[PDB]
């Protein structure tokens, strides 16, 4: 057996849910860096 | 804060490895048994999905790099906005590379019998499809970004002078060698891999 | 001084007229704002009865 | 160059398109062959200036109206590029205009010492250096009542850190000191902004373009202090910026430079500014080196320093067109080819 | 052969197939809608022809919705790891592809609707660029709908 | 084995995250597009009651989270299957991390749109049209979570 | 097995979390919008007790966190079920990490609303209405956690 | 049921009750002290009137001290794991909420004493906002006291 | 044994180390940041030099608070000590250390801002001391918490 | 069991860490003070041997590590107790991470005092008086580790 | 058990570290002070072989690392005690991570000294004086590592 | 037990590291110095071949890595001792992470040296001497790894 706590199925759920959470953190850091061009909305 | 987590995970890995090694149980951190006992369908499906995902995140990357500068450079010189679309095309072909490799890989994806499930061949064709999906998706990612950069320079040098686009299309050709070489290597890696049996 | 200025304003201000009466009571000696400082010269506010504050 | 075109894709390609409208050497020779300001207008109409003097019609056309409208379309192109900017780019565009805000402050508070009218000392002000409380600098005379009333809400407020108001209100001698000191603190802050948040290809070629501004301002302060100034070097060293190529060894010798040779022997030890003070027009040497530093800032592609390198080159283009139109209107043609063209 | 943790991968694939696709579609709607709102304050008659990038970003989210619905009709308590990881792959494919295609449509769309107000010849240019970025979501949808057909065989 | 003891953990995380991340999305959509209302209704306050539509369409995302949180909460149990916990985790994330995206888009489009609608009054219809495409993202996440939650306890053992 | 020894850990950390993240969101909503009150009531000191609304609506979030941290606490106990601990952790997170978002959206709206409602008196009702839409997020987290905490000890063996 | 590693959670709950409330009180004292020492150079008469944000910061550390003493006098070697978990929760409840209360008191106190010298009427508004900022730590105190009242209630 | 394992003095040595480590970090910040203000406001006003050293004395008291608890945890370490003893010695060490660290941050920031502006207004000297007292009772509280944890380290241990 | 095989690991890490972090602190205290000296006496080089006091007081807190990393080194055996390794690790950290703080404080006070002592001649007494309080930090760490190391092999078995 | 199979790992990464972390501090002391020589001797090239003393004193600490790496290398064996591996790791870290500090100090002091010794020639004897204190920090680590390595295989058994 | 099956992993990554980090350092030393060569030989064309000595000096680092990696490669075996894998890992790190240091030093020295040597012709000898002091770090790493690799397979057994 691989382990009793860190079994064959838990340890490859925590790789899938680490890859997906990595893609999520990257995509949320893309959307967090999204700013509005305010000079093209004002009168000045 | 991310450097704090990078240091904390490193400290926890070192403390866990030295605790497991000092107490005479250091072979319990067993990466080979982890590779032997995880399902080959994880590696196969993960390789297929990351192939077609990372080809597209490089294709779409290059498309906005040489699209936004094409539209910016086309404001004064609008006679580039159709001729220079071959720079979109050269960074778009790296997605059809990953697509036609992902379908060829998914043809090797059948139901294996449970009595011969973690066999030599079934585990081989999980490893091969995993790394041959990685080496195609990452190569098409890097090729799409390189062709997008060398097309964004071409879209502005075209609007500068018309005779420069022919000279800087050659750099896009040498940049688009890379996705085709990844296309070759990912077919050679999963060339001897059989189906799941 | 602060207490003095207020008691006279309350008591006598009515004689000058209700229009004349404005509330901007208080005093800022720091240069953070230029409101809160009476003088008939400025349109911002006015003294409400003949009162000059003399600071030696 | 991998994360540039997210917010700066459209911005660069239009500025790169604005670069192609820079007049070449042949388009300057075709302007020096003109005989009339009307012929110069019609020669500029074939370039990317085309029909910018269309509402003039050959009668009220002077050599200052050309400098007005040719720079006005520069300013409107800068405003169009700034309106499409966001994030660090928009802040970089604001930091460019701060140096014009400083010049408009120092031009607005000299029009009140001389009691010149407020409506005519503001048409001489710079349009890019506009802040909303710029006409209200005509309310006080001393520095403290112009800071604490007007210049606190301005973005020029962190730059009043060393301007010591000794309750002498204002002559013409200390407004230049306040101007040089605001520009000193501004060059410090904008160099730290370029070093801090601007990415790496647009960092090294912008630190040089900004250290050149600091070196030129250091040489001009240390050389204009001979004729119309009698100041101590410990008070002169607060006017020289410390970001440039010239600071740690040569601005010390420019601080205690009591003579012209104290400047010349100080600038002989620096390698790229030696020979400027020997022969020729010094202002032409600085403008030529400015254009040679702006030329090789277009040669790096994915850089926001192309905006600085575009607007300084376009300002030099407006200066060259103004010099040519001044030559062909006053009928002096001995130095018509004194323009500066690296494009 | 069919463990107890096997519908984790299918449920998280059904999750990610709409999560990553809606993140990409939200970037493509927001960033290209900033360009619509910035463009149409000086030239407002281009408002309903500049609306194409947010429509294409919506088509991306429809492509992700299709895969999420078609994965959640094949989930069961006692499915194999084969079905679970093939639903995971069908989720990851359309997730990364819709995310990439939405980022590309967002970054191309605002630049396109800004160049279209200065030069009218750039409308066909931005449409022909955005069509290449649209079908990348189709390129992940193909792998997702092929891995769906191999779910229970 | 089919119904373990740690099985309500994923169900409780799915009940929590559906309201947590939609409250984050609705909070960004209210926040970013309410700064624009408070900035552009100091000059033209007559259109204060029509700029409120980004805030309302942001607050619909929190109701999308609330519905799925209630429907996951009334299917939790001590002896539920691990399948039920996995489906409730997926239905919580499918509403939460998609309504977070919808709320980001509503906040960005609303702040960019109520600032441009005071200079050009014809941009309001375009703002509403873009915000409908931004709100159907959270609606699609709601559809995915309802189709999961109908599948949650159907043929469980 | 069904009620293990580490079972009140999740309940105690949920009882902690429901006031920790709630007080953090309410502290952002108090500080960020108190900056605006202390900046605009220098010019307009007559509007102190009128612009105090976003600080009070930030405190109502902390009251929502307090009333769940005092209901999880009396449902705690040694040898309680692991299901009860998971439900209490979920009800802790649903109040805390959504009142965090509601406090962000109250603070960064209320500061701009206090900056704006000293210039335009008609913007104050719009400020209150946007703050109601920002405070109903924490109310939704309260509703999800109360409906969740009602099922913590309901027929649990 | 009452293991050996059980007072570890109680010791961490006794530490974290005073550690994070002292961090919050230290942020509040630092921000408010920078405010006072920059606003009382020109206005020294209202120096002792502006020390109220620093007092409101110190009451947060007193709140942490009380919970840490009450958790300290309930520790033991052979205590339950439930008691250790409740003491950890009661330490974190007062600590990470007094940290937030200290952040709010520091920001509000700095912004209020820098503007209360210009407007004298802003003092009764600053006190009113700091009351709402200090009740944020009083809530964590109440949660910590109600947890610690049940740390040894029905314990075997 | 079970109540007193072999790895039990690890937590005691970490609690003896951390109590002086983090208070030395806090006292070092309170000395350096508030000594910049002393060395900057003495080139024009050198007559107030022996009175502007209040924020470095009040910061060096934090290091003495760490030293006392480090000595008291050091004289309670044993090889066959309980695991409860090591746990609450770690607790005492963290209670002194991570609170004296915060007290040192507050003393450094407040003392820098106070000796920077006390050379301008002489009436701010009685104010910055009254703020530094509230900044130093933050470490005094951690001292009290660790002296109450250290009175229970070997009290009813088996 | 009381003296395991892995027991000299903590003693060797303590013997290394006693000198490693004091060398880092002494390096910082020497580096910033040397920049301050070399920038303050290009104009007044008469203060060269006068301003050497921060470099000396930063070099003393490395001798503080060199003492304890010899006294820990001469108590390292193959068959030593784990208690001895734990105390030697605590002593190495107690000197190291305290002399690192002392070196930070000496390095900041040193150049801040030698750049200002070229202007005011009687800031030198104040600089020494602050550097004594900055160097007793490393002295306190030395006292703590010398009291630990006198107990690492007192009543061990 | 007393001399396990993984025991030469710590000796090998102590032989490796004593040149890795030493040479990447010597490289900082060479580079950061060499950009101060090449920028100063464009006007004073007669001081070229006099300002190069920071580069020499940065090269000396790499020899300090080399000696300890050779002496740890020639005490490695297949069947050695784990105590010997721990001692050799401690000696390697004691040389490497303190010669890194000595190289940082030499690099920061040396370019500040050579840029200042051309304005004032009486600052060279001060640069040497500060640089000896900056360079003895690696000699202390060499003393600690040699006193460790003399204790490595003294009374080892099994 | 003493020559396990996973034992050539450490020798394989030691053979890899002596190319990876050494080519990374050599690439830094060629790139950053070639920037200075191409930036100063614009107006100084005759010094184009005197300035290659930083780039050649950085290429000798990659030759140092090449030699040690080939000499490790010709001692990898299937039935290899774990001691031998540990020694080859140490010898790979000792060349790689020291050649990276020497490459950093040559890359930072050499561009400043070719920028100052175009302005002062007597600075070339000083540049060459500082580059010798920078290359001797990678030479020290090669000396350590060649003395270390010679001890792999001396008294190995089983």
């Amino acid at each position: 057996i691989l382990s009793s706590i860190w079994t064959e199925g838990l340890l490859m759920c925590l790789i899938v849910s680490a890859l997906l959470l990595f893609i999520l953190i990257v995509a949320l850091s893309w959307i967090s860096n999204l700013d509005i061009t305010y000079g093209a909305l004002e009168k000045s | 804060f991310s450097h704090f987590l990078y240091y904390l995970v490193l400290i926890v890995v070192i403390v866990y490895g030295l605790y497991k090694l000092f107490t005479g149980h250091g072979s319990d951190i067993n990466f080979g048994k982890f590779l032997l006992r995880t399902s080959p369908y994880m590696w196969a499906n993960l390789g297929i999905a990351l192939c077609v995902g990372l080809s597209v995140v490089g294709a779409a990357w290059g498309i906005f790099i040489t699209g936004s500068s094409m539209i910016g450079a086309g404001v004064r010189a609008p006679r580039i906005t159709t001729k220079n679309l071959i720079s979109i095309i050269f960074c778009e072909v790296v997605a059809i590379y990953g697509l036609i490799i992902a379908i060829v890989f998914s043809s090797k994806l059948t139901v294996a019998t449970a009595e011969n499930m973690y066999s030599k061949s079934n585990l081989y064709t999980g490893y091969s499809l995993f790394w041959a999906g990685i080496t195609v998706g990452a190569s098409n990612l890097i090729c799409g970004i390189a062709v997008g950069i060398t097309g964004a320079t071409a879209a502005i040098s075209d609007a500068a002078d018309s005779a420069l686009f022919v000279k800087i299309l050659v750099i896009e050709i040498f940049g688009s060698i890379l996705g085709l070489l990844g296309l070759i290597v990912g077919l050679l890696m999963a060339g001897k891999a059989s189906e799941f049996q | 001084l602060s207490k003095c200025k207020s008691e006279l304003i309350d008591a006598f201000g009515f004689l000058g007229g209700n229009a004349f009466m404005k509330d901007k009571k208080g005093k800022i000696n720091k240069q953070d704002t230029s409101l809160h400082q009476y003088a008939s010269l400025v349109d911002t506010e006015y003294e409400p009865f003949v009162m000059y504050i003399i600071n030696l | 160059g991998v994360y540039f075109n997210i917010d700066n894709g459209f911005i660069e390609g239009v500025v790169r398109g604005y670069r192609n409208g820079l007049l070449s050497n042949n388009q300057y020779i075709n302007l020096t062959q003109c005989d009339t300001l009307e012929d110069l207008k019609l020669q500029l109409s074939s370039t990317d200036y085309g029909n910018f003097l269309s509402s003039v019609s050959s009668e009220s056309l002077t050599t200052s109206l050309i400098q007005e409208y040719a720079s006005s379309k520069l300013y409107h192109e800068f405003n169009y590029i700034r309106d499409q900017s966001s994030g660090s780019t928009r802040k970089f565009m604001d930091y460019i205009t701060y140096g014009y805000m400083i010049d408009n402050v120092a031009l607005m508070i000299t029009g009140t010492i001389h009691d010149r009218d407020k409506g005519e000392i503001l048409q001489r002000c710079h349009p890019l250096g506009w802040f909303d409380t710029l006409p209200t600098l005509s309310v006080a005379t001393d520095l403290e009542s112009l800071y604490e009333t007007v210049l606190v809400d301005t973005p020029l407020a962190p730059y009043f850190k060393n301007c010591f108001d000794t309750a002498e209100e204002l002559d013409d001698m200390n407004i230049e000191i306040i101007r040089n000191k605001l520009y000193k603190a501004y060059l410090e802050d904008f160099y730290n902004f370029v070093t801090e948040e601007i990415p790496e290809p647009a960092k090294e070629c912008m630190q040089t373009l900004l250290g050149f501004e600091a070196d030129r301002r250091s040489i001009n302060i240390a050389l204009n202090s001979l004729q119309s100034s009698d100041i101590d070097p410990d008070l002169k060293s607060d006017l020289l910026p410390n970001i440039g190529k010239l600071y740690p060894l040569a601005t010390f010798h420019l601080a205690q430079a009591q003579d012209f040779e104290g400047v010349r022997a100080a600038l002989a030890n620096v390698y790229e500014y030696r020979g400027f003070l020997e022969t020729g027009n010094l202002e032409d040497h600085f403008y030529q080196l400015e254009m040679e530093l702006c030329r090789d800032a277009f040669t790096q592609q994915f850089a926001i320093s192309t905006v600085w390198a575009w607007m300084k080159s376009k300002e030099q283009e407006v200066r060259n067109i103004t010099w040519i139109a001044e030559c062909i209107a006053q009928n002096q043609r001995e130095r018509i080819n004194n323009y500066i063209s690296v494009y | 052969l069919c463990p107890v943790y096997a519908p984790f991968f299918g449920a998280i694939g059904c999750a990610s197939a709409i999560i990553f696709t809606s993140l990409g579609a939200a970037y493509g709607t927001a960033k290209s809608g900033v360009g619509i709102c910035a463009t149409c304050v000086l030239r407002p008659d281009l408002l309903f022809k500049n609306i194409v990038p947010v429509i294409m970003a919506g088509i991306i989210a429809i492509y992700g919705l299709v895969v999420s619905v078609l994965v959640c009709y094949s989930l069961g308590q006692k499915q194999a790891l084969y079905t679970g990881f093939i639903q995971l792959g069908a989720g990851l494919s359309v997730g990364l592809s819709g995310l990439a295609a939405g980022f590309a449509i967002g970054i191309v769309g605002d630049a396109g609707v800004r160049g279209s107000s200065q030069q009218p010849r750039l409308f066909v240019g931005m449409i022909l660029i955005l069509i290449f970025a649209e079908v990348l979501g189709l390129y992940g949808l193909i792998v997702a709908l092929l891995l769906n057909s191999r779910a229970t065989q």
